[PDB]
């Protein structure tokens, strides 16, 4: 048969739009699924955060036995 | 297979007997499937360099050795195939939900081939058209769930769980075929966002995959099936089978798929993964359970969707980026901590919804 | 002959922003070169230019979406004084290359600290509508090196 | 405490029932650990790192991110925090065994903390001598394996179990404190040898804490006892809620502690965690599952021995240091890499214990 | 009271043997229980690649397109 | 008075290559402080001088394995010229110091290249035979300043 219950319809249906999220990504063009623009700013994000102050110093003397 | 000839071989030897068991076999085929993508993954790596990339290269820092140039991305040849040697080989074939995992599993799978393999040689910019991939997933999953429907048609494997109602479960009916299209294609395509942090799919993947494991487990004994409330379905023995051989497949291809990864995933292994969990999710009466434990799939799912809503309508960003993950890449998290999050967020997920089950 | 794919279109246009203020000018004694159907060229002018025979003059209107990106919040970012390199001093409006796993992107100086510095990538046009009076001198086909780079 | 409450609460409101059994008990004791960890942090971090660096320094947008500056050695007082918060509301205060994990677990955070806290107000390494942490170490851990002796002899509660085997099962006299000083001793020397990575030892410590919850479970039933073949310890039945608020204070404090750590374990939660493991196994009569389960920490401090006494005896070293987790970053493995290497290994290893009952 | 069969002796000290090495930290000297040779090199090779991480580099550039 | 743990040794040494060739000496005019019980020095030395009074002369070799260790090719890296500062152009020998988490190590350049340049970390001695010839002149307890440093 089919679902009854109002509990029935309504479980069904939070599940199904639960799911749906996931299935309608099929409709959207791959330029609004990742911007170029903001790939390029992400990979901006990468080559900054990997950029580090720490710079070598010039050093008075070594060490003595 | 070699069940059934551990059967033969029981007579000439009672040692053999010890196959028969259903724990040995599912830590045997653990530990094969772990084992098979360790043997594979080395030689793998290579030979898909050779192929995506220049025939000789070696780590240098910093440009590879902490970054990912010259990195392949077709990898999940290494996910699929250690899956179907060790289930083919430590689970019954004669079991057909077993075969309807494999089918697909590998159908997802060769998609996924075809796409990197049009993303990496003819370096199409679309790749695989989305209308081709998209037809043939729903092929897949259309027949597989029609024959699954067909076989459990005024049979309490086409019913419904809730997490927190026992006494709600109905006949889908036809609709089983429309939740089934849902779940596995749902998942088959979050599992492809999730791809995009250096491992962040190859778990929740492996717990979701474990606690699963359980379900079936619990599932596939008429006992247990009856304390915990969940339909019977006799073959869930061996989905077992098929979870912990996931389980190997996805911590064999962690093995070498940590930050930096010697390989990328791709749609080959990703969609074979995501295949391979929504149908699980479909041959047990899990769906709910699925969308519990794989929380992170499904919020990038939402994420993507969200942030292409809020484009349409506002014009604003809800989320810096459409993955949600990527969102917290752009707030100053590096990935491998927003990974790692992830984890935690994920088996935080696995264990509510294993106890939800408990509770029902 | 016309435009066609793996062909090198020299182009003598005169481009005015969406206020209308001219950017500036490619004069016909000296064409600028761009290949086709690469995506070196603005995307809403390549389809334009898809197909005009040479000489042909023609004005295009492309939106801000079609010419680049929308203006982008997380490209303009902020980044210590003490990365850069071959500046001593940062004034606004310096331009530098961060060299990236996906590839080259330019960013500028937009403001400055005393020991700070943020730093935009956005282009000058990326947020304004184009429009493109462009007029092609001749075509020719790409070479192996221009197709390389 | 809110177990005794919500039993005293019952006739006032039914609702408060749910509270008593165990399965929701060891849930909401895993959520309150994650709860009270995440809510530490990030407060934790800045109070913190004004007494390491007189200061809280900030990350200054995209600057260095992956070094050892600027992190505080003082993550383990949220672990300790959130271990007996959790212990303290979800179980029973009557049991002795949920006292003696407790007083080993802070007992043991004290000892690390004397010492951190020298490490950092003092410039030099010696503020605190060795000698104090190891004597005070070894005094507690003989004072609580004594009182276990002492509590029950000729009885299931002295009597340890060999992991693969059933029939060997020697009754332990006098030996028992010995071997519960060695099994608490060395899990908290381990414990500290794995913190050398931030990320390294916080997950290894949350599977074996998971994998002797799932046994005190089965320790803690009369049926479970016999099915397994396990010395029935009635008083082992709230070990499960302990180990499950171990498991979450793991989880929060790896969300913070993954790598980039924003925070190092330091001698406080290492010596409490290894503790804590340790007097578990004792409990439970499962030293050699410890062996296995925490196989990661045992094989680390197997190379350092070895090391040490490779050069001692002769010229060559083995490894390139005492511990493997460096000896493997200059294999060419970075720190997140191995890091998740160690994880999988963890994951597998406390498979195969968890495998290994069912043998008997 | 005591032990009694071979098999019980044999796995107290095959218990005992494993846990040997978690409890020979107790007599490890300090001078040896951290090295020193490669240490200052592996934390020396470490930040050096973290000084090296990136540069960023100006640039002189024309309109477009 | 014997040296002992925690106990400043004044010290004035002439020390020898196996090959013979000075690298530096200490006058008994001008005694070099140092600590005893840390191993911050050479081991041999500090071994050796263990339990010694005060004014002895003595004579002891040390090895390589009982320096501060043996040669290792990983801390001879080529690094660019950008990573160096304080230096109008990075010359040939000039001495850095690497600010490492652990504590200060030395960074000396061995060659000068155009944009680049080669640099060693390792110590001078290291993987050398060498003799000291040692006089202990005096022995003081250590400041609380100095156990700190």
């Amino acid at each position: 048969g089919v679902r009854w219950t109002l509990w029935d319809t309504l479980a069904f249906l939070l599940l199904l739009s639960l799911l749906l999220p996931s299935l309608l990504i099929m409709f959207i063009p791959s330029t609004f699924k990742r911007p170029v623009s903001s790939w390029k700013a992400r990979n901006l994000r990468k080559t900054l955060l990997m950029a580090s102050s720490v710079r070598l110093k010039p050093l008075n003397c070594s060490r003595l036995p | 297979m070699l069940v059934w000839l551990a059967e033969h071989l029981v007579k000439y030897y009672s040692g053999f007997n010890v196959f028969s068991y259903l724990t040995f076999r599912a830590i045997v085929s653990l530990l094969t499937a772990l084992f098979i993508s360790l043997w594979m993954g080395p030689r793998m790596i290579a030979h898909l360099q050779k192929l995506s990339f220049g025939q000789v290269v070696r780590n240098d820092g910093p440009e590879s050795h902490f970054s990912k140039r010259g990195t392949p991305t077709m990898g999940g040849i290494m996910i699929l195939t250690a899956i179907v040697i060790s289930v083919l080989l430590w689970a019954y074939p004669s079991n057909p939900y077993v075969w309807c995992v494999l089918v697909v599993l590998v159908g997802y799978g060769v998609i996924g081939f075809v796409d990197d393999y049009r993303k990496v040689v003819r370096k199409d910019t679309k790749g695989l058209i989305a209308r081709w991939k998209y037809f043939w997933m729903s092929v897949i999953a259309l027949g597989v769930a029609f024959a699954l429907y067909l076989a459990g048609k005024d049979t309490p494997a086409t019913q419904l769980v809730v997490p927190f109602f026992k006494d709600v479960m109905p006949q889908l009916g036809l609709f089983y075929i429309l939740l089934a299209y849902f779940v596995i294609v749902g998942t088959g395509n979050a599992v492809n966002l999730t791809d995009g942090l250096d491992g962040l799919a190859i778990m929740p993947t492996v717990f979701v995959a474990g606690g699963f494991a359980l379900v079936a487990w619990a599932t596939g004994n008429m006992n247990f099936a009856s304390y915990l409330h969940i339909p019977y379905l006799r073959h869930a023995g061996e989905l077992v089978i098929v979870c912990t051989a996931i389980v190997g497949a996805g911590l064999g291809f962690l093995w070498f798929n940590t930050y930096p990864a010697q390989v990328f995933m791709g749609d080959v292994g990703s969609l074979a993964l995501g295949g391979a969990l929504g149908i699980i999710a479909v041959l047990l009466r899990q769906e709910f359970l699925l969308v519990i434990m794989g929380g992170v799939f499904v919020v990038e799912t939402l994420s993507v969707i969200l942030q292409v809503g809020s484009f349409k309508l506002r014009g604003q960003r809800i989320f810096r980026m459409a993955p949600i993950h990527h969102h917290y890449e752009l707030k100053g998290w590096p990935e491998p901590r927003v990974i790692v999050r992830f984890w935690i967020i994920s088996l935080m997920l696995v264990l509510i919804g294993l106890a939800t089950l408990k509770v029902r | 002959m016309k435009v066609a794919k793996d062909l090198v279109v020299s182009l003598a246009y005169q481009v005015r922003t969406e206020d209308g203020v001219l950017v500036d000018e490619s004069p016909v004694s000296a064409p600028l070169d761009y290949l086709h159907g690469h995506g070196s060229l603005i995307s809403g002018l390549e389809t334009a230019l898809e197909g005009h025979e040479v000489g042909d003059k023609f004005d295009v209107a492309v939106g801000a979406n079609d010419a680049y990106g929308q203006y982008d919040e997380n490209l303009v970012q902020r980044v210590p004084k003490d990365v850069f390199m071959g500046v001593d001093e940062l004034q606004v409006g310096m331009r530098f290359l961060a060299e990236t796993d996906q590839g080259p992107v330019p960013v500028e100086i937009t403001a400055v600290e005393d020991d700070h510095v943020v730093v935009d990538g956005n282009h000058m046009l990326a947020g304004q509508n184009l429009k493109f009076n462009v007029e092609v001198v001749a075509i020719r086909e790409a070479t192996e090196e221009e197709l390389a780079h």
